[PDB]
This record gives structure tokens, C-alpha cells and sequence, in this order.
RNA sequence: CCAGCCCUAGAACAGGGCACA
């Protein structure tokens, strides 16, 4: 019975999920943008957009100076994460990251990879998803519908 | 006849600037769970009627009360109990605080619904902070810690002592506790540990600490939105 | 909750509760269909090594609430009519015993404090 | 021809999907509020109340538990049940479905039309509603039957009355034999070997097999279960609340199928309730937001004390 | 009112050759606090 | 209708949700 659980195990236990987390945030905040598998990429989602609501809170808070100093593991991200990540993330309130997941891996296990990236990178955009255009056959029928529903008011 | 003056406040806001704080009773704060807010808005309804009519104070664990209770069975038809807080503990109508008292020797322990309607009046005698939110290792502390005169006087407070806090380290009982208060997961600065333990007992209940826990970021509740709400509802209620 | 091979202690002054002993008041049998007593409920002791009627008048394990919560399993001595032995208690009495005086009225008759 | 799957959102454009979810939203929301009214359009006709008669029943959500005082100062925990949208859905005759009784089906909350099949949205829009999540049936008599379409509010039960709560409890999954039956284990450390927790003996050397009644591991929980005989203490008409006694089977914001108490101790009892159902525009007059019980301690109270 | 950033220094327990270097580097500080040109020469030579 | 994503549903398969916000 694992009902109202929202952290998966990973790792070695509880604290080795926390390292292996906390690598991966690091690698995040240096590259703007990692790969790895879609369970731990899911799972480190969440600390990045707690991590840069805690740059947000601004380089003088203490609390969020070791925080960033306990995850931050190169501690060269730190002044990057206070003075290149947050002040670009000001009008967003929590569309930080961006995660995607890729095909599965090469190698022989398979695994189910995901990529993370944060919004607003200097990196070749990923091939995103994009709708289908409103030329469409049933993108045009529903304009007509809309303009139908416009013209009624 | 002939009645003294009384005393009015000196209070000049120019030299000494002070602000006002708000306070939110634990009880307030709805639980973690994924519960419809629909439950949590109707239970704050019905505890707002409630304290119309009951005047709950504000209190702190650490702080010494009185509380009258319906007794069918006594001499007089109300009971009272004057205790320290040990803890508060509940969300909504169910919200409970323990006071602890020695009583000729025997210590007792009552937990009072904080919503019950067989409460006559609760009166804080001593608005007062401690060293820990929950105090529960005056079971086996020393019991000096715990007696408390039941005919004491109320102390009044003013408003520009913030609720003092009480820096008093309590000495303990020889081993064993009703539990391991030296191990991190309690938090514990109101025991005078450096008396009653010893450095090999410290470094072996230091193998329990879990440093991460503090930097987790994903175990913090943030209730912000969710006090603001809560008071905006207990104004909302008291205007009308 | 009192059961069996509970050490308990004699509040109301009496001879067994009072003179001292090498084994300590043991609880020997409960007489409620479950194995666990409870405010007052009648008990079986093995003081000083022969067998006793008791009350269990407070123990240590939480109950319902408003309810005293004592620091130990305090028993008072009863004998086999349902009168006690001893003189006076002491240490104080959960006021919910005096809901049923038709069985405890003696008992209560020299209980001093009630909490 | 090898057909792709496809989904409500694959064609859609960015600007269409707002679009088709405000134009489901504004359907949605006319369609419930013309049912509004169900006793002025066409309501089918009012049978008396007769001593053998049976009533239709509610399908609510489970929001939580709340203490709740009575006025002797003993203190009881009641269940809150939401009634958020109950629909007379369709009503089969009584020689069509059992010969004794009719059945009434009634609906619960409102979901989404682009997760449900053909079938349920065709039966849906001949109907006038959106789809509902729980479809339950209900035995009624002849003379308490209701116009499929019509809407039941949670003052359909009255302050004191006993009920019946029909859900599917909380699913453990597939559970060991000691949490399923309650079997004892083996001692923990007295030299047993891999087996504190097994069954043990399972049959008998003779028979030569087990017993189809042999209790052994496997699913526990998800399953439907019926708590009999539970008081309501309150009702609050304007968010459409039951509060009854106990525990309700089931976990919270699950839907819970509510029914008059079939128990012979209260088979009398639907006298002086509302026989047809609640119809809040027969009375034009709106009901208290309250309805307590005879003993329940309201929130405003003079704070009861004993003479 | 001051930003504190902590330093940049690689860490002291990786696998990393910054980290072998700054663990060579601690144990150089120590052989510096050593006192006495004896203990000098024993943490100096220590090593086979 | 069941691609995917959540689940107080679950070993796998199944089952409930994904328009209000
Ligand atoms: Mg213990
Ligand atoms: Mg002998
Ligand atoms: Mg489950
Ligand atoms: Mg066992
Ligand atoms: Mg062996
Ligand atoms: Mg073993
Ligand atoms: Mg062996
Ligand atoms: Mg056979
Ligand atoms: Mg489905």
C-alpha cells in the first residue's frame, strides 16, 4: 500500500536519492539542459522549480544561500544560478523547466529517457511538438464555428 | 466613598516605532492531505460560530492555563484545571491541547478539546514561549518543572513584549525516558542534556540525523495563500 | 490498560499497600472479558505474596478525551464485599468514577481529590 | 485498413482548444440550469405515501469527517457527503426489471464528454445532460417513481433518519493472509525459519486438496461494501451536505451511493419525509442552511452546562 | 545587507583531480602547522 | 474512445479521472 506517496525510491535510499538528485540539479543549473531517465528527470522537475524560486528570493536571504550551496555542488553555479537564472525568470511564476521525453536509450536495458531543460537557454531548440495550423480541415471548420458564435453576440 | 485614578497608556509612537503582528491559531491550518477545501471552509464556518460564543485566547506550548469544564457528577457543575501546554495537536472542530500538572505528588495529564462545548471559559494566566513546540519531556523531567500553584493570580501581559520566550533548560529523570528526547528527529533545546548524558551517548544518538531533510525543498508546506485566505475569512466573519 | 504481571501501586493507606516488600504489587488476573483493565474495574493483586482485590483508579495510557492521564497505574485495595481496606486516598480521582456510585459509593465516600 | 489512434486534442489547433473547452463549459452549464425547474415543465403525477413504499436514493461525494457534539456531551464523528450533481437518469419499469420493484438510475458528479464512449455520450445527449462519473440503480415502488431527468438535492434526507451507504472501500491490493483474514503468525524469533508470516496448514492430509472456501492471499479492498443503520445529524442546503454518523466505506472524494436504511428497525420511517423527493420550487420557500438534529450541539450555543 | 557567496574551491572528497589536489594540499597544511622540524620529517617521510 | 499524463487503482494486465481551476 503505497497510497499518497509523491516521491519515488531511487537509489541507494533515501539520502542516496537525495545525492543522485542533487547531481542531477547541478548538472542542470551548469548545462541548461541534461538528459537522463524519464523517472529521475520527473522526479528532479520539482526541486528545479523550488531551487529557482529560491534564487528568486533574492543573494542576501541565508535560507536560500545554503540552499543553493548545499545542491549546488559546484559551487562556481551558485553565482550563476543567483544572477543569470533567477533575475531571467521575473514574470514567470512557474514555467521554469522544460521536460521531454526522448526515445528510449540505445544501449541494451532500454530505459525510458526524458530530457530537462530550463526556459530561455542559449541551446538549439528541441524539436517541440507543435498543434496542427488553423488551415486545417477541422481547425477551419472550427473558426467557422467560433465566427458563427462571434457574430451571434 | 472614594475610587483611586486609573492608570492610562503612555504609548508615543514617534520615539519608539513598533508594528503589530498577526496571529493565526494552529487549528487554522488545514492538513497536507488532498481534502476538498469545501470541508475545511465548512469546518472553519462552524469553528468561528463556535469561538463567538467561547472566547478562545491565544496560547502557546509552554503556556499555563485554566480551563472550566461541565461536570455533572462534582459538588459545583463546573471543574476547573489550572496545567502548562504540553502540545497542540488537530486540524479544525478537533483540535486538542494537553495540560500537565502535579497534583500532591501525582502528575496528570488531560487533553481538552479546544471545540467542545462542555468548555466553560478558558483564561491564559501565563502568555508564555518555550525553548521547544512541544514539551512532552516533562514526564520525565524533574517534577518541580511541572507543579504549578492552581490558585496562582493571572499575569498580565502588554502588547510590546511580543510573547516572551522562556529560556529555561530543565533538568531530567536518570534513564530510561519515555523516549530517546537526545535523538535529532526531536529537536530538543530545553533539556540540559550536558548534566543528565554523556559525550559517547551524544555521539551515538547523533548516528539517527538525517541532514537532508532541512534541504529537501519538497517537504515544505507552504501555506501562504492558504493563512491569507483563512484571514480574510475571519474578518470577513467578524464584521458580520 | 492494567493486565496481567502489571506492577501497580496502592494509593489508599493500608497495611499491604504501606509496609514494604521485596516483589513489588503485581496485577494477577482482570475480571472484564478482555485481558485489559481500565479506570474502574476490578482487579486481582498478589501483594505481599497472598491475593487481594483492587479498583484500578488511574493508569497511564491515554483514554478519551477530558479524561486525567496519570503518571502511574494506581490502584486502590478493595476486600470481597466491594468495601475498601484503606482509611483515605490521597492522590487524586478521575471525576468519572462518580458516575457509577451504586458500585463505588464506599470507595468514593473517602476519596479527598478528584481531577 | 490500419487505423491510428486518436484523441480529442491530436488536430486540434492552439487556438481551437480553448474554444471547444469554453464552448463544452457554456453546453454544460445550460444543460443544468434547464433542469432547474423540474416540477413546472412536466412533472410526472405525486403518488401518496403508502405504509410499504420505497424511495429513490443519492449518489454523493465523500468529503471528510468532522467531530460533532450531542447535547448529553457525548461526542460522535459524522461523514460529510456532497450530493454535487444527481440526475434522474433513466427509469425502468417495475415487470421489466424484477417484477416487484422498479429501478430508478441515478448519476453522480459531472465529467468530461472527451473521455467517454460513443453509446454513453449518444445516451447522454438524448437525455439533455452531461455525462455523469457513477451510474447506480436504485428499487423503488410504482407509486415513488421520479421523471427520468430530474435533479435530487441533499434535503431529500431530513435531520434524524438512518441510512444506508453503498461505496467501494479503500483497496489494499494484494494483500498477505495475516492483514486479509486476520490470521496469527508464527513467533518471531524462536527459531522459526522464513515463516512468520505464511498461512501455516492450509488442509487436512486426508481430503487430498483444499476447500474452495480456503482462506489464502490475494486482492483486498477493491471491493463494494454497504454500512447499514447510519444517522444524519446535518444537513446543509446550501452546499447540498449530509453529515452521517460513522464511517463510510471508502476513501475520501469517492462517490457513495445513499439510501433510506432497509432495516426492519426503520422500514416506517419515510412518513414524514419528503415521499417523491425534495423539490425546492414546490414550497417557494427556501430551507434554512442548517438543519440540525433534536440533539446535535449548533456551532451557536449558549455553551451547555449541567443543572 | 552583503551577499556571502561560499568559495570556489573544488570539494575535498571526490574523485576528481581538483579534489586529489586539494587533498594534497591539506595534508601539506598540516605538515606546515606541524611545530617541530622532527614532526616535519615524519609526516614528510612517512610515506614508503 | 482509449495514444499519452495523474490516481486514495494496481505485481503485469486491468480500473477511475484529464473543461471550469
Ligand atoms: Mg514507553
Ligand atoms: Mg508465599
Ligand atoms: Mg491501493
Ligand atoms: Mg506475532
Ligand atoms: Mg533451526
Ligand atoms: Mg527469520
Ligand atoms: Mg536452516
Ligand atoms: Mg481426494
Ligand atoms: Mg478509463
Amino acid at each position: 500500500i503505497s497510497h499518497g506517496r509523491v516521491f519515488r525510491r531511487l537509489g541507494l535510499g533515501p539520502e542516496s536519492r537525495i545525492h543522485l538528485l542533487q547531481n542531477l540539479l547541478t548538472g542542470l543549473v551548469r548545462h541548461e539542459r541534461i538528459e537522463a531517465s524519464w523517472a529521475r528527470v520527473d522526479e528532479l522537475r520539482g526541486y528545479a522549480e523550488k531551487l529557482i524560486d529560491y534564487g528568486k528570493l533574492g543573494d542576501t536571504n541565508e535560507r536560500a544561500m545554503r540552499m543553493a550551496d548545499f545542491w549546488l555542488t559546484e559551487k562556481d553555479l551558485i553565482p550563476k544560478l543567483f544572477q543569470v537564472l533567477a533575475p531571467r525568470f521575473q514574470g514567470q511564476n512557474g514555467g521554469y523547466t522544460r521536460m521531454l521525453q526522448i526515445p528510449n536509450r540505445n544501449e541494451q536495458d532500454r530505459a525510458k529517457m526524458a530530457v530537462i531543460e530550463y526556459k530561455g537557454n542559449c541551446l538549439p531548440p528541441l524539436p517541440l511538438p507543435r498543434r496542427d495550423s488553423n488551415l486545417t480541415l477541422l481547425n477551419q471548420l472550427l473558426q467557422g464555428l467560433r465566427q458563427d458564435q462571434e457574430a451571434s453576440s | 466613598a472614594f475610587q483611586p485614578p486609573p492608570k492610562p497608556v503612555i504609548v508615543d509612537k514617534r520615539r519608539p516605532q513598533r508594528p503589530e503582528t498577526r496571529f493565526l491559531s494552529p487549528e487554522f491550518i488545514p492538513p497536507r492531505g488532498r481534502t476538498n477545501p469545501l470541508k475545511f471552509q465548512i469546518e472553519r464556518k462552524d469553528m468561528l460560530e463556535r469561538r463567538k460564543i467561547l472566547h478562545i485566547p491565544e496560547f502557546y506550548v509552554g503556556s499555563i492555563l485554566r480551563v472550566t469544564t461541565a461536570d455533572p457528577y462534582a459538588s459545583a457543575k463546573t471543574s476547573q484545571f489550572l496545567g502548562i501546554c504540553i502540545q497542540r495537536s488537530g486540524s479544525g472542530l478537533g483540535a486538542t491541547f494537553i495540560l500537565r500538572n502535579t497534583i500532591e505528588g501525582q502528575g496528570v495529564e488531560i487533553c481538552f478539546e479546544l471545540y467542545n462545548p462542555r468548555i466553560q471559559e478558558i483564561q491564559v494566566v501565563k502568555l508564555e514561549k518555550r525553548l521547544d513546540n512541544s514539551l512532552l519531556y516533562l514526564r520525565d523531567a524533574l517534577p518541580e518543572y511541572s507543579t504549578f500553584d492552581v490558585n496562582m493570580k493571572p499575569i498580565t501581559q502588554e502588547f510590546n513584549q511580543e510573547v516572551p520566550v522562556n529560556q529555561l533548560k530543565v533538568k531530567m529523570k536518570p534513564k530510561p525516558w519515555s523516549k530517546r528526547w537526545e535523538r535529532p528527529k526531536f529537536n530538543i533545546k530545553g533539556i540540559r542534556f550536558d548534566l543528565c548524558l554523556t559525550e559517547e551517548q551524544m555521539r551515538e544518538a547523533q548516528k539517527w540525523s538525517q541532514p537532508w531533510l532541512e534541504f529537501d525543498m519538497m517537504r515544505e508546506y507552504d501555506t501562504s495563500k492558504i493563512e491569507a485566505a483563512i484571514w480574510d475569512e475571519i474578518e470577513a466573519s467578524k464584521n458580520s | 490498560a492494567i493486565q496481567k504481571m502489571t506492577r501497580v501501586r496502592v494509593v489508599d493507606n493500608s497495611a499491604l499497600g504501606t509496609t514494604p516488600y521485596h516483589r513489588p504489587p503485581r496485577c494477577i488476573h482482570v475480571y472484564n472479558k478482555t485481558g485489559v483493565g481500565k479506570v474502574g474495574d476490578r482487579i486481582l493483586l498478589a501483594i505481599r505474596g497472598q491475593k487481594k482485590k483492587a479498583l484500578i483508579v488511574g493508569h497511564r495510557m491515554p483514554g478519551p478525551r477530558m479524561t486525567p492521564r496519570f503518571d502511574s497505574n494506581n490502584v486502590v485495595l478493595l476486600e470481597d464485599n466491594g468495601n475498601p481496606v484503606g482509611t483515605r486516598i490521597k492522590t487524586p480521582i478521575p471525576s468519572s468514577l462518580r458516575q457509577r456510585e451504586g458500585e463505588f459509593s464506599k470507595v468514593l465516600a473517602i476519596a479527598q481529590n478528584f481531577v | 485498413h490500419g487505423k491510428s489512434v486518436t484523441w480529442w486534442d491530436e488536430h486540434l489547433s492552439e487556438e481551437n482548444v480553448p474554444f471547444v473547452k469554453q464552448l463544452v463549459s457554456d453546453e454544460n452549464k445550460a444543460q443544468l440550469a434547464s433542469k432547474l425547474c423540474p416540477l413546472k415543465d412536466e412533472p410526472w403525477p405525486i403518488h401518496p405515501w403508502e405504509p410499504g413504499s420505497s424511495r429513490v436514493g443519492l449518489i454523493a461525494l465523500k468529503l471528510g469527517m468532522m467531530p460533532l457534539w450531542t447535547k448529553d456531551g457525548q461526542k460522535h464523528v459524522v461523514t460529510l457527503l456532497q450530493v454535487q450533481d444527481c440526475h434522474v437518469l433513466k427509469y425502468t419499469p417495475k415487470e421489466n426489471h424484477n417484477g416487484r420493484m422498479a429501478a430508478l438510475t441515478v448519476g453522480g458528479k459531472t465529467v468530461s464528454h472527451f473521455h467517454k464512449s460513443a453509446s454513453i455520450l449518444e445516451f447522454y445527449q438524448e437525455l439533455g445532460l452531461p455525462p455523469k462519473q457513477k451510474v447506480k440503480i436504485f428499487n423503488v415502488t410504482e407509486n415513488a417513481v421520479i421523471k427520468p431527468g430530474t435533479p435530487l438535492y441533499a434535503a431529500h434526507f431530513r435531520p434524524g433518519q438512518y441510512v444506508d451507504v453503498t461505496a467501494k472501500t479503500i483497496g489494499k491490493g494484494f494483500q498477505g493472509v495475516m492483514r486479509r483474514w486476520g490470521f496469527k503468525g508464527q513467533p518471531a524469533t524462536h527459531g522459526q525459519t522464513k515463516t512468520h508470516r505464511r498461512p501455516g496448514a492450509i488442509s487436512t492430509g486426508d481430503v487430498a486438496r483444499v476447500w474452495p472456501g480456503t482462506k489464502m492471499p490475494g486482492q483486498l479492498g477493491n471491493i463494494d461494501r454497504t454500512a447499514f443503520g447510519l444517522k444524519v445529524w446535518r444537513i446543509n442546503t446550501k452546499h447540498n451536505i449530509i453529515y452521517v454518523n460513522g464511517s463510510v466505506p471508502g476513501h475520501k472524494n469517492c462517490l457513495v451511493k445513499i439510501k433510506d436504511s432497509k432495516l426492519p428497525a426503520y422500514k416506517d420511517f419515510c412518513k414524514n419525509l419528503p415521499f417523491p423527493t425534495y423539490f425546492p420550487d414546490g414550497d417557494e420557500e427556501a430551507l434554512p442552511e442548517d438543519l440540525y438534529d433534536e440533539n446535535v450541539c449548533q456551532p451557536g450555543a449558549p455553551s451547555i452546562t449541567f443543572t | 545587507p552583503v551577499a556571502r557567496y561560499p568559495p570556489i574551491v573544488a570539494s575535498l572528497t571526490a574523485k576528481s583531480k581538483a579534489a586529489r589536489q586539494r587533498r594534497v594540499e591539506q595534508w601539506q597544511a598540516t605538515v606546515h602547522a606541524a611545530k617541530s622540524v622532527d614532526e616535519k620529517l615524519r609526516i614528510l617521510t612517512k610515506m614508503q
